[PDB]
């Protein structure tokens, strides 16, 4: 019953807010189409449009956000969070505080489930060629293969070295259409930097003008579980459970300062 | 010492095994070029 | 040993499974890094190469030199990984290799 009186009362705060209701449709749209972190100023700015429409005061921003993750909890089971700013980057829950929101999914695995969904997908592959969910799926699995990368290089490789690896990988640094996604590695790149999923450093050395390297954006390190990323390398290996703590220290090696811890 | 036995025994272990496979590479660098001096002699009375 | 049909299509069938067996000692390597693998094939291809010593059709200079190039790809991977007993670099092909069923 604690789901559903919470419900009703989750129930009754909607006939104090539909503007919630609303609020994670634009929030789910948004990502959908677009896989997108959104700004404070944009939370509070659509709040104001709303609370005009509603033609009610606006009661705390605070209140708000709190009241909406609850209620895509019980409905959801995920929790919305804010970003701390790039500025705090490179020189309690804030919430209300904190300046970039995102969703986060909040249960664990239910490993037969994830396997049979490899399953599934094993068959779809296997019958597909000699896509926007298989198309975003390279897209991502590029993605992770350089994050990878940048582990092993310690949240530090620089642009070239980038480049060598994905060559390493067959990947066409000719500039052509990315097969299947029919674009460039470097419009994935700026996407990563839109969708922070990555960090560009450009710097002027006087001798070499501008040496770039990159590091992980904090996009994908709200995103990168300790221990899903141990797991999960467990899973690239299908290791068990000897090599446990000794590879989880060896990542802990190739993380280093990688995380603003 | 007896750390430096090891060190010099296991250095001793790579870098004479090494070598024997770095001689392996020269050989068959060797034989790599036997076939561009021959098979392209080959090439040289075909094309002429 | 200059022009007989049979010889010239025995090397081609040998050397054949020697690229079938090769890819195998490639997943090996890939795996574990073995330089036995590269110097045998490296053997195997001169030695049949000794016998096509006379015979001249070109495509079977052609495959040799295939076999040369992945034979020196082998050597020069077992002995990267004989320096230390990357580990990434080696897991992330693994990774694409153990999708490679």
């Amino acid at each position: 019953d604690v789901d559903l009186t919470e419900d009703l009362a989750v129930a009754k705060i909607v006939k104090e807010n539909p503007v919630a209701r609303k609020m994670v449709r634009y929030i789910l749209s948004r990502g959908e189409s677009q896989n997108s972190i959104i700004t404070r100023n944009k939370l509070q700015s659509v709040i104001h449009e709303a609370a005009r429409e509603e033609n009610i005061a606006k009661p705390s921003f605070s209140k708000m956000f709190m009241d909406i993750n609850a209620i895509l909890y019980n409905v959801y089971g995920f929790e919305l969070q804010g970003l701390p700013s790039k500025n705090n980057m490179n020189a309690e829950p804030l919430g209300h505080r904190a300046q970039k929101f995102i969703l986060l999914n909040n249960v664990p695995h239910s490993k037969n489930f994830d396997d049979f969904k490899i399953l599934q997908s094993a068959h779809t592959y296997e019958e597909l060629i000699v896509l926007s969910t298989d198309r975003d799926l390279v897209y991502k699995g590029v993605l992770s293969v350089i994050l990878c990368i940048v582990f092993f290089s310690k949240n530090n490789i620089l642009h070239q070295e980038l480049i060598k690896f994905l060559e390493t990988f067959g990947i066409p640094s000719d500039g052509s259409k990315i097969a299947i996604l029919n674009i460039t590695i470097e419009d994935l790149i700026k996407s990563l930097e839109k969708r922070e999923y990555i960090v560009r450093l450009e710097e002027k050395s006087d001798t070499d003008g501008e040496v770039i390297s990159y590091r992980i954006g904090r996009r994908t390190q709200a995103e990168l579980g300790l221990e899903s990323l141990e797991k999960l390398v467990q899973e690239i290996m299908g290791l068990e459970k000897e090599q446990t703590k000794s590879l989880h220290d060896d990542i802990i090696k190739s993380i280093g300062d990688s995380y603003s811890i | 010492q007896e750390e430096v036995i090891a060190l010099f025994e296991k250095c001793r272990n790579k870098y004479k095994e090494g070598q024997k496979k770095y001689m392996e590479i020269d050989e068959a660098l060797n034989r790599l070029h036997n076939s561009l001096k021959a098979r392209d002699q080959n090439y040289k009375n075909a094309e002429k | 040993k200059d022009g007989d049909p049979q010889l010239e299509f025995k090397v081609l069938q040998g050397y054949r499974d020697l690229e079938s067996e090769m890819h195998k000692g490639r997943a090996q390597v890939t795996r574990t890094g073995d330089i036995g693998v590269a110097m045998d094939n490296l053997n195997a291809v001169d030695s049949l190469f000794n016998k096509v010593i006379g015979i001249k059709n070109n495509g079977l200079f052609a495959h040799d030199a295939r076999a040369m190039v992945s034979i020196s790809e082998l050597a020069q991977i077992s002995v990267r990984n004989l320096k230390f007993d990357a580990d990434e670099q080696s897991a992330a092909d693994q990774q694409e290799e153990s999708d490679g069923d």
